């Protein structure tokens, strides 16, 4: 063993936004999310503390992982989250964003990719939150990711994860011999929808860099 | 990077 | 007569930008795009000012012709500018916006719209100032923008445009029957782009509302 | 003139016409009625479009293009026209009016004027024949700047030859008026701006989940 | 165990794998090179997928959407596998070597890298062999998130029966080694990134107009 | 579709 | 909108 | 389109 799926769970657990109700918001669905997510990237930082042996990396290295890592990260928390929703997303905010105001506010798109192909599919699975943690540590642990120093250190990492994963799938899970595939299956399309976001959080950052002249801006009102 | 690395030192 | 095609040439002649050479950029064409536009709003004033009977309409309505058709009025100019180009638009600061910066700024698919849709045509039937300088009059005459006084008098005005344009293009062109029929049958196009373009704006504008928070901002630098 | 007579655009309007004489003005939830009578009349625009000389000579992928990018002006500028006999509503294929007070009630009340003061008023001050809409529609139709096209000279060209045809009938059926054929396209634009919002708030109400809309409609609003 | 005999893939990888002994290093433009080799790489890709069990029994729509999602991953990973025999460069269908330096050199040097890197350098490395590689592009192949697939379900599941047949391959043929079947699969993320950044690369190169790309390439970038 | 239905048995 | 009205009464 | 082609003559 050595890396177990009770202290993943745990460090999962640890993180849950303390949780009311959600309220919606119509009203500027892509501020909030990014709220949100700066909102979580402290408690992102606490999660990773929490996962084993990742502060015996070198401190270089845990910076390089959660640079690489957050986006995708983050993603797979709220879709987790926002299984029992129909058509939204849950915020760590506490507010519920409706598929129709992501369209409204022109990111429908993107938000259509994270409800078929992360969100639904965590729901038809019934993906526990043993599997997510899981799932969240192998991609945290990307030996991948540039400028590492200690390399083999995250592959042995990485391989640890997923050598508890498939264990912990097999045991909790006996009636499904394709779980583990199916979820590692998960994580090519959180790739994917991390680097659309990415463009769209750069799209965002340079547009609000210089703000709209000033007859044009009357023109808008 | 300022914020990460701070956080990084805190927690133990 | 009384609508006067010379007098319309005129209105165009005198704002032409007094244009150098045109150098790239490839840097923050959005931006680019919007100054230009708040700059030529100017420019479009002194425009308007000039097609004539528009400045004894009552003020109020010379604001609201010109709040309901700018957008449309300065896609329209900047498209036949843009004639000489090849899959790029010119800008009114004497900047050139290609085609690949514009798919790489996010606004790949408007663009092209306004390349294929405006640009191409107006290139193919080598539409020239005269005709330009009507069409923009129509849009400018617009007798179905809300909360008009002078409704008739506007409804009156694009009437005079349009027989004065059939009149120069029957006796400029008179190997093209069609050639009024399909200047005419660009404009729906225009009002299209035009609403897409608001959009985009809008979108801006909210974005530029609010900053992204501090964490946030240093995970994208 | 050409090879596109509008006897055969007129004999297209005719042979879709609802003959409706009798209509039960109706409070109830307009967007549904309108939403079931604009499913409705998706099945009879394309029995309308097979019809219009040429068109089904295009390549298939083609019509399927143009019926896509096409339906939603089309069928507005159907019952827009329909509507110049009622005062303040529309009058649906199926036998239905809408007032414009529920239209207001219902939240679309602006969309509703627009479509009242941009269209149908201007219909019926002008008296835009049935040959008229026709061509209107037809030249909306055989849209050259629909994406995809794989014909798109032919589409062009079939455009040219419509505005021509209607060009000519207008000059003959009402050479008082030289101005008609500018009067006529120029309602386009309006069109084409009140088609996208109503679009916009068909695929609002899709993407709400709640409002009801059939098959043929929603195959549309799933195809744009 | 089912109806996904790993043989007939591993048949569909070889008679498609181009007999190459001899490579001529290419230090001219690169990417002309690499697009040429793509080209033609296309129409084996076809003859490859037609191989794989059941494919052609797809909506003829859903063949066509599966090729037209998965080529660029699915032609970078063939290279990817080929190109173990080389160090530091790639090896192209059209017996062209490309070294690191000259993609350097032409400004796409970082994409390289990353294949060496996360491709090419872990494929050498785990020894990946040509029934594994078959498999992964079949997973990539019958790929169930595509937009517009008809058959979902049969693609799902056909997915599902490729990586039941590639882990039971795995377990009996590398045994030593009860994490393989994993590495495979975590491999394909970066596949999924790297083949992202290249169809950013070509779509840009195809719209600054200059660079070449023949006609089943260009097809495919008017596709996606 | 339904399109493609109604557009081919013409 | 003072910009607009602004520039609507100097020209002439 | 070429891909259509390809993929019939099978
Ligand atoms: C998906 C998505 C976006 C980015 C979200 C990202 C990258 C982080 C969100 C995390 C949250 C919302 C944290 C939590 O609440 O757990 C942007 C902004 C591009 C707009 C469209 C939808
Ligand atoms: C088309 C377009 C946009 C809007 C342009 C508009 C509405 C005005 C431009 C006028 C210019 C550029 C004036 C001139 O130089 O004559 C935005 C910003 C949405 C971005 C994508 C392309
Ligand atoms: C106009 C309108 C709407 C859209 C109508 C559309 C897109 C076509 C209607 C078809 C009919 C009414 C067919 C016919 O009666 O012949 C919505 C739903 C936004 C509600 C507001 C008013
Ligand atoms: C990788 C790479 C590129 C894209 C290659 C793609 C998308 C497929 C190559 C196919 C081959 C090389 C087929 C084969 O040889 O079997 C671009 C053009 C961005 C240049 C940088 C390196």
């Amino acid at each position: 063993n050595d890396m177990p799926v009770e202290q993943i769970l745990e460090a999962e657990l640890a993180v849950d936004p303390k949780i009311d109700t959600y309220i919606d918001a119509q009203k500027d669905p892509v501020t909030n999310i990014c709220q949100a997510a700066d909102k979580q990237l402290f408690t992102l930082v606490e999660w990773a503390k929490r996962i084993p042996h990742f502060t015996e990396l070198p401190l270089e290295d845990q910076v390089i992982l959660l640079r690489a890592g957050w986006n995708e990260l983050l993603i797979a928390g709220f879709s987790h989250r926002s299984i029992m929703a129909k058509d939204g997303i849950l915020l760590a905010t506490g507010l519920h964003v409706h598929r129709s105001s992501a369209h409204q506010a022109g990111v429908g798109t993107i938000f259509d990719r994270v409800l078929t192909e992360l969100v639904a599919k965590m729901r038809d699975m019934k993906m526990d939150k043993t599997e997510l943690g899981c799932l969240r540590a192998v991609v945290l642990f990307n030996p991948d990711a540039k400028g590492l120093t200690a390399v083999q250190e995250v592959e042995q990492l990485r391989e640890k994860v997923y050598a508890s994963l498939e264990e912990y799938t097999k045991s909790r899970y006996p009636e499904e011999p394709g779980r583990f595939a199916k979820l590692l299956l998960r994580l090519p399309a959180l790739r994917s929808i991390g680097l659309k976001c990415l463009e769209h959080l750069f799209f965002f950052k340079l547009i609000g860099d210089q703000p709209i002249d000033t007859f044009l801006m009357e023109m808008l009102e | 990077h300022k914020i990460l690395h701070r956080l990084l030192q805190e927690g133990s």
